[PDB]
């Protein structure tokens, strides 16, 4: 049943009970790992797109 | 993924020049897309975690 609360949100009250504020900073540094290999590789497939197109 | 905008215009001297201004621009909407799912096997339970999951089961009776 939709009662039934999601692993988000049981980690959700976990956050909020052991860190309140920190979960913000750990979002900034695991974001800087993560936009730049989403980006590495949006721009290596948008390379690979426009290569296509040439070939094309 | 962060998601790849349409091509606005074809041409690689004058679109595409613009087309990565916008997509690599400091400022833009970097939007997401899921990759495709990849067949995830289950995970093998440790038998810890099965004489953890049984003694709830036991005190259900």
């Amino acid at each position: 049943l939709s009662s039934i609360p999601t692993a988000l949100t049981r980690w959700t009250e976990e956050c909020k009970v052991l860190d309140a504020e920190s979960m913000h900073d750990c979002v900034s540094v695991v974001k800087v790992s993560i936009v730049n290999h989403l980006e590495f590789l949006r721009d290596e497939e948008l390379e690979e797109r426009r290569e296509k197109r040439r070939k094309q | 993924r962060i998601a790849l905008p349409a091509p606005r215009g074809s041409g690689t001297a004058s679109d595409d020049e613009f087309e990565n201004l916008r997509i690599k621009g400091p400022n833009a909407v970097q939007l997401v897309k899921t990759t495709p799912l990849k067949p995830s096997p289950l995970p093998v339970i440790p038998d810890t975690i099965k004489e953890v999951i049984y003694d709830m089961l036991n005190a259900l009776a």
